[PDB]
């Protein structure tokens, strides 16, 4: 019974939307990369006891083709909806997203999370207090991560995976 | 062996350690080094590696400035040559003169190699790399003051070479095909009647020709100065990759006008016969191994607004959901069998170039600029050898031309369609939205009827060409 | 999958290796004579039913390049030696080219095609019943092409690979 869940990453590119599913994936204690190799976007991993495969699709740099981006998002069961803090409109983005995702998967409940990405120094733009707010009004959970450190991203996948679990 | 010049008058002659050097695990493959090093092995005495050469001077910007470059290379070329041997000195004291052959030999077999290699980078810089020297007339003034000064007859015919080749590019075509190009397919508008061409009306075989050239033309111009270091996402994208999005737009635009022409077609009948019709000039597509056209229509097919019709599907022929079905599949597993289908066709071809820019940009994002080893900092150059084995597969897709003869106002037609027209993403995609919920409401809701639009015949001519003499 | 193949392309200055090449590449005919250093190219063909990734690796034919020719010689699979229909002293040249590839690669059975390039001029000062009794000497095809009009052109690269392909 290993489950495969199929997750998909959204967001405004330029803004390192890219760090999360590398730092996941890789093992994160290398630090080489290669993302044309095969089942370099699979994962295995143990959620709650409960083992199961992770399929990421993360299409980062392919944004400007924003007509085939309900081509991409209708193969997945769950949603991470990726701003920068220190972009403002990654954030305010957040919602054409949500709306975009409710539309090609026809339903007002898909499972999503969403994530905070720090990409590097310069100032914080978006609050966590706003985030906090959009997420609980949306009834999702929000995740902050780290793209240098790799603090939060396991947090943010296993997250959407108990969201998928419960749904 | 031979002898190196002194490791102090020349810094290209320091013995290669772990420190400034570390190789992968017949030539050997560098993944690290300092930029000396690096400009060192670029121009190596032993052996040449043109694809060195391709992949530094793809990618070097990361690391190391234009200035800095040419002033290496310029540094590079200036070999000190030994002085007289011991047996040189005897025989210059007794009035005879030397055999001078270490020093020969040190000419024949390290100086002018690594000179040729040095030119050979120039010359390849020059023809291929151009655009450092269009964003900086400095630069260019100097590559021509050094290409200018060198003197050495063994040097001649590259230098004079050189110097034409940059003269050309500073106030800088045609084609040969082994068979003549099929005769162009007319359909309902005939030859002129450009304010009659619509989706139906032109030639189905010809709309998937015309599309494949200009989309071929679209793809063919993208240069890797678009790519390296990511700057299409960047917020000087718009300075820095106007091929790029110019080609990726015109993508949009055609999935849009696809999505636009069914869900715009409000009688069924006539919707089928555009689904259909979509389909057919996809079924061209694959046959001209127009991937970007293929995944166009089924992107708009896949679209929110056209998914839903499922009344619409449910007449479309099976022969035609099968060819929709397998176009489909080619997405399916990260695009495992579009790649295999790319890597498996006879050329010309029009890749996707989505793949080729997320693999670019993970490359270039998962992947360190340096390695730390023994207290100094390498350069980590076989991140940028992934990068280049990257643009150097989109390059080798856009060597070869379609033979296919242009439609001067076809042409005109594509480029200028504009399903937006003046409004805006959000605003003109609820628009094909709600014109989908219109056409065939959400169950339980009935389906309405609607008046014929076209007043021409909805019957197609096929995708089979035909031949007169 | 697809087999790569190295191809090289040898023979005297100025007898059009980088016109042959370019023309197969780029269906484009060079007509400037920019002497080679060393060239690099890639191409996708399907050939016999079966996808090739050639190689081919364009060579300097100045005098002043004699010095550098074991390297390339020692990674290629199969040669393409030309000379043009009207330089003798090219295709006396050719001899040398042969008795220098047979050395670097330690075999009397290297998989080559003799080429008489040029083929689109009427000034012809080489016969082909004397380059063909010279491929005969070395049990292998001759092959007259034009990179102008691109006669010969795909045959003599395409039979090569042939060779290569039943070494
Ligand atoms: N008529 C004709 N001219 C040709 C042909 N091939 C090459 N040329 C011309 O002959 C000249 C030399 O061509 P080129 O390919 O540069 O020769 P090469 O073998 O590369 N020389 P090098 O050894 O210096 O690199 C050019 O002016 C080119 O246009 C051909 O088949 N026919
Ligand atoms: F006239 C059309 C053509 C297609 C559609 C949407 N659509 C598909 N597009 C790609 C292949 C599989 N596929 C479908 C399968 C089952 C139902 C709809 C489907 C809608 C109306
Ligand atoms: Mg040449």
């Amino acid at each position: 019974g290993m489950t495969e869940y199929k997750l998909v990453v959204v967001g405004a590119g330029g803004v390192g939307k890219s760090a999360l599913t590398i730092q996941l994936i890789q093992n994160h204690f290398v630090d080489e990369y290669d993302p044309t190799i095969e089942d370099s976007y699979r994962k295995q991993v143990v959620i709650d006891g409960e083992t199961c495969l992770l399929d990421i699709l993360d299409t980062a740099g392919q944004e400007e083709y924003s007509a085939m981006r309900d081509q991409y998002m209708r193969t997945g069961e769950g949603f991470l909806c990726v701003f920068a803090i220190n972009n403002t409109k990654s954030f305010e983005d957040i919602h054409q997203y949500r709306e975009q995702i409710k539309r090609v998967k026809d339903s007002d409940d898909v499972p999503m999370v969403l994530v905070g990405n720090k990409c590097d120094l310069a100032a914080r733009t978006v609050e966590s207090r706003q985030a906090q707010d959009l997420a609980r009004s949306y009834g999702i959970p929000y995740i902050e991560t780290s793209a240098k450190t790799r603090q939060g991203v396991e947090d943010a996948f296993y997250t959407l995976v108990r969201e998928i679990r419960q749904h | 062996q031979m002898r190196l010049p002194s490791a102090d008058v020349y810094r290209f002659a320091e013995p290669d350690s772990e420190e400034n050097i570390i190789f992968e695990e017949g030539i050997p493959i560098i993944k690290a080094g300092t930029v000396i090093k690096l400009i060192e092995r670029l121009t190596y005495h032993m052996y040449a590696d043109p694809n060195f050469v391709r992949t530094f001077l793809t990618t070097y910007r990361s690391f190391c400035k234009p200035q800095e470059l040419l002033s290496l290379i310029i540094e590079r070329f200036e070999i000190p040559e030994p002085e007289p041997t011991e047996a040189d000195r005897i025989a210059i004291e007794n009035g005879d003169q030397p055999l001078s052959a270490e020093l020969k030999r040190f000419r024949k077999e390290y100086i002018q190699p690594v000179q040729l290699r040095v030119l050979n980078v120039c010359r390849h810089w020059v023809e291929h790399h151009f655009y450092d020297f269009e964003r900086d007339a400095y630069l260019l003034q100097r590559m021509e003051e050094f290409i200018g000064t060198v003197r050495g007859k063994a040097m001649k015919k590259w230098v004079e070479s050189i110097t034409k080749i940059i003269q050309r590019k500073k106030i800088a075509h045609n084609i040969t095909f082994q068979s003549s190009p099929p005769t162009v397919e007319w359909h309902i508008s005939r030859p002129g009647h450009i304010e009659t061409f619509d989706l139906l009306t032109l030639h189905p075989i010809e709309i998937a020709r015309q599309l494949t050239l200009l989309e071929s033309d679209l793809y063919r111009a993208v240069q890797p100065s678009e790519l390296v270091g990511s700057v299409w996402t960047k917020e000087d994208k718009e300075i820095n990759s106007p091929n790029l999005l110019k080609m990726i737009r015109h993508t949009t635009n055609l999935t849009l006008w696809f999505e636009k022409c069914i869900v715009e077609t409000e009688n069924l009948e006539e919707r089928v016969a555009v689904v259909s019709r979509i389909i057919e000039i996809l079924q061209v597509f694959q046959e001209l191994n127009n991937f970007n056209g293929v995944l166009e229509v089924v992107s708009a097919m896949n679209s929110s607004p056209v998914y839903r019709l499922d009344h619409t599907f449910e007449q479309i022929p099976s022969r035609q959901k099968k060819i929709l079905e397998e176009a489909h599949e080619l997405s399916e597993d990260h695009y495992k069998k579009y790649l295999a289908k790319l890597r498996s066709i006879n050329p010309p071809c029009v890749p996707f170039f989505g793949i080729y820019l997320t693999n670019i940009l993970k490359t270039e994002e998962g992947n360190p600029e340096v390695l730390k080893r023994h207290g100094k900092e390498l350069i980590n150059f076989s991140k940028r050898r992934k990068v280049a084995e990257i643009t150097g597969e989109i390059q080798q897709y856009q060597n070869q031309p379609y033979c296919l003869r242009v439609e001067s106002d076809i042409k005109r037609f594509f480029e200028n369609l504009n399903p937006m027209g003046n409004s805006m993403e959000k605003e003109f995609t609820d628009y094909l939205f709600n014109k989908s919920l219109e056409i065939e409401p959400r169950n339980p809701k009935p389906l309405p009827r609607f008046p014929k639009k076209y007043s021409y015949p909805l019957k197609s001519p096929g995708v089979r060409p035909s031949n007169p003499r």
